[PDB]
């Protein structure tokens, strides 16, 4: 037999066997249900939507999110969206592989306990293991040491990796993930006042996340373009409907990972958080981090970050010495691609839970014998 | 048999009536035209961000000071 | 049939919420070779025996209007 | 109001409902009102003859086209409610963003006025005229639209549905005529 | 000299001296024009009519209403209406005072940009300022701290002020201000089926929102009471012509606020609303918010809002602690009170835009130097 991958890594969801190149397809997440009274009686009525079909309906549909903060929101949704993504893209039966999961580090035990004891009695499956988005990341950017930044759908992260080990003390964790920036952009965009509040109507903008973002190169140089030039601005059409153009709008955006005023947090953010986190881990190491500096997923999609957060460093850092960071091209991928790899290798046939423990002991397993 | 007051009275009311055309034009367009300054909230922020971080706040004393200690 | 410009696939699912957990004797087809995709399994004197769908509905449909034998009657023949 | 100024002139409720036929037979729908004026200064081909169901003849200009006008201006017979098409993108713009683009390919139309020749059209200018002209639009506008909605009814008596779903005796016995209005819409 | 106030809160419209204690008069801010030809040559041709002049003349005037969603929707128009207002009312020169300007939080730049314009340029006049309403709200409650709930004519509000502070990302703000409720009311009265639409037909509903309503204590008991009794019944003439009796269609309305399905719509109300923004807001504070909780103006004349929001907190708070919440007799006024008040303090010399600003610079300052 063979070996598959969940990845709930959230925004869209990523499910694959080891050792294609590319999961099979990919799901938001999104969970929506009715809004009016189903009035065409020839309907069959659903009560429950999801996945592209939804993104299809939504119009009546009204979304709930089933992940906060990288936190997932009510179980039974998520156990609809599962159960839908293996019968209908992957026409898979829960026996049929070793399963593996995709935790953000670093919270509450309870995803743990309530994932594996339902994913083990609800779906029955051979072997399940759940692991850090980090160790994905090195194995797919193929450097043993390192620190990542991957700011997803979900809670932000700074893990440095060293070859081998894990510093859970040196780690940092952020909600300041792309979804509630863009839920600071209507508060933005009303300035222009083209304004719409809902949920789907707040999924629109991620379009334009997609299209219109860049990233801010220096922040009073650009005020200056701003105040110079229009090429600055672009314009973009509703997705069905009007013309719209964005200002400054755009690239301000972007700067509340660096200035996490605009909605009002302190940590000192991206950059600031990173080396904090490195003056607490150990003196030798950091040139090989100042070598090797690795980022991936949602946020850094955008054109530009590396360049600024290089010329952070150069800011912080004692510029005597080499820094360099890595930006692949495939970085939204990249957590799933590792977990192919981290499938292909026989040791977790060593490292898998089963069944037998399941029966023999509770979820307390894991916390043991996962990370 | 015309083209009368009546008529005209109708184009002028319905011009009047229209919501759509009058505060589109008024609205719309102004709308695009929105925004230049650099900000005072941002200088809130900027200086919120000043008294932020500990690589200003510590190191401009420490790197400072204990440079000479003896 | 009569709801229109719309896809088996709503009677897929509609089968599966009606039948598919009332209907003993009518079963999700399970895996097996031969067949892209079959539909429907169920439970016969001939022993028990599993069926596919393409969309096809419109296929029963009939339509009806009398003008075509109505002229005809008219017509030499 | 209007043919008094041609002044062939009866007001009762039989009388009344002779307009009708000349309501099927007479009217068309004004493509452009400015230029059909124009039009009216040049053109008697705008004006027909036709009898009184019996009795005489009688012949009609401008007051045939003048008529629907009203639809889209309610001055005529004056209301404010700024006409079909502006209270359809009205309503359209209470209605949400995405589903839009929908509804302007699907737009659906009925009956009684409707009968006329070319309301569609000028329909269609007019939403050419608010939409936003980047996006596709069309209308429909089916034959058998007076008799549509008894057609649809038969469509909706056909399925079982209404077996789960038809008011019972019963139920009138249990309870009062409050019952519709929980149970159907 | 001395200083001088407008209320551009939408509905009636406010305008006094610093000290009075209350506004020389009030105006709606409707504008309406003729609707037939003119047909008394003894009459003179006015084409445009505003205020309780109109309020009179209504019947022939159709009206427009120059604000949406407290966004002001035709400049000239506003103008109109300033003018008359300044000369008619006020017997008022625009050099003569400082004026002040009230505001709508979180709107777009343009109401800024053209008020300020055309004021400094159409009027010319002293000193200038635009004010957001919370602030003013609490100098009249006199609490440095609080959270505003005012839903006047216009657009609705949520704003949590610390002492001394803004926390703009706190901030929400909402369309579901009584005028629209109102226009939901005639999609319920036909049920009764009394029926008539136009601007000014639906401005009568306005003395049966003064006279008719009461907030509901619970829905499901009151309509256990509604199958019950016809003391919840109670009737009412036309301004002029019938007697009008009416049932729940009264308390119904108000329930709006707390499910706005009826016109519907996901913001998860008021109340939930307020507890959401809260729970964005930092955990210590909480407790004074608890304690100091304050509404005003236009929906909240109702009797009973208080008790209902009370009853929803009570639902949603840790019952552990103290709650009330604060209901003045004078809330529509409030507004204008505290921008009295705030006219008072020297601390504005400091403060106003002064002509030779917008002599050196554009509607731009403003936004950096006012809120
Ligand atoms: N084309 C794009 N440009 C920029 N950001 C995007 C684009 N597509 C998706 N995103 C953002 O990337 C994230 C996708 O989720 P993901 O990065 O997988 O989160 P997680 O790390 O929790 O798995 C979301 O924040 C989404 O808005
Ligand atoms: N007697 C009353 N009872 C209840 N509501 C009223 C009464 N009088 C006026 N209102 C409503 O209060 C509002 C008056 O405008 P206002 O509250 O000043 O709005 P804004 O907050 O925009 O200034 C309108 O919604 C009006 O319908």
């Amino acid at each position: 037999t063979t070996a598959l991958v969940c990845d709930n890594g959230s925004g869209l969801v990523k499910a694959g066997f080891a050792g294609d190149d590319a999961p099979r397809a990919v799901f938001p997440s999104i969970v929506g249900r009715p809004r009016h009274q189903g009035v065409m009686v020839g309907m069959g009525q659903k009560d429950s939507y999801v996945g592209d079909e939804a993104q299809s309906k939504r119009g009546i549909l009204t979304l709930k999110y089933p992940i906060e903060h990288g936190i997932i929101t009510n179980w039974d949704d998520m156990e609809k969206i599962w159960h839908h993504t293996f019968y209908n893209e992957l026409r898979v039966a829960p026996e049929e592989h070793p399963t593996l999961l995709t935790e953000a580090p670093l919270n509450p035990k309870a995803n743990r306990e309530k994932m594996t004891q339902i994913m083990f009695e609800t779906f029955n499956v051979p072997a399940m293991y759940v692991a850090i988005q980090a160790v994905l990341s090195l194995y797919a950017s193929g450097r043993t040491t390192g620190i990542v930044l991957d700011s997803g759908d979900g809670v932000t992260h700074n893990v440095p990796i060293y070859e081998g080990y894990a510093l859970p003390h040196a780690i940092m964790r952020l909600d300041l993930a792309g979804r509630d920036l863009t839920d600071y952009l209507m508060k933005i965009l009303t300035e222009r006042g083209y304004s719409f509040v809902t949920t789907a109507e707040r999924e629109i903008v991620r379009d334009i996340k997609e299209k219109l973002c860049y990233v801010a190169l220096d922040f009073e140089n650009e005020m200056a373009t701003a105040a110079s030039s229009s090429s600055l601005e672009k314009s973009y059409e509703l997705p069905d409907g009007q013309v719209i153009t964005i200002g400054n709008e755009r690239f301000r955006c972007p700067e509340t990972l660096f200035q996490p005023s605009f909605i009002g947090m302190e940590s000192a953010g991206i950059h600031e958080t990173t080396y904090n986190s490195i003056m607490k881990c150990d003196i030798d190491i950091r040139k090989d981090l100042y070598a090797n500096n690795v980022m991936s997923g949602g946020t850094t999609m955008y054109p530009g970050i590396a360049d600024r957060m290089q010329k952070e460093i150069t800011a912080l850092a004692p510029s005597t010495m080499k820094i360099k960071i890595i930006a692949p091209p495939e970085r939204k991928y990249s957590v799933w691609i590792g977990g192919s790899i981290l499938a292909s290798l026989s040791t977790f046939q060593q490292m898998w839970i089963t069944k037998q423990e399941y029966d023999e002991a509770g979820p307390s397993i894991v916390h043991r014998k996962c990370f | 048999x015309x083209x009368x007051x009546x008529x005209x009275x109708x184009x002028x009311x319905x011009x009047x009536x229209x919501x759509x055309x009058y505060x589109x034009x008024x609205x719309x367009x102004x709308x695009x035209x929105x925004x230049x300054x650099x900000x005072x909230x941002x200088x809130x922020x900027x200086x919120x961000x000043x008294x932020x971080x500990x690589x200003x706040y510590x190191x401009x004393x420490x790197x400072x000071x204990x440079x000479x200690x003896x | 049939c009569m709801f229109p410009k719309a896809t088996d696939t709503s009677f897929k699912n509609k089968l599966y919420e009606q039948h598919l957990g009332k209907s003993n004797n009518f079963q999700k087809p399970k895996p097996a070779k031969g067949k892209a995709e079959a539909h429907f399994s169920l439970v016969h004197y001939a022993g028990t025996v599993d069926y596919n769908i393409i969309g096809w509905l419109d296929k029963n449909k009939d339509p009806l209007n009398e003008t075509v034998v109505g002229l005809y009657q008219k017509s030499g023949l």
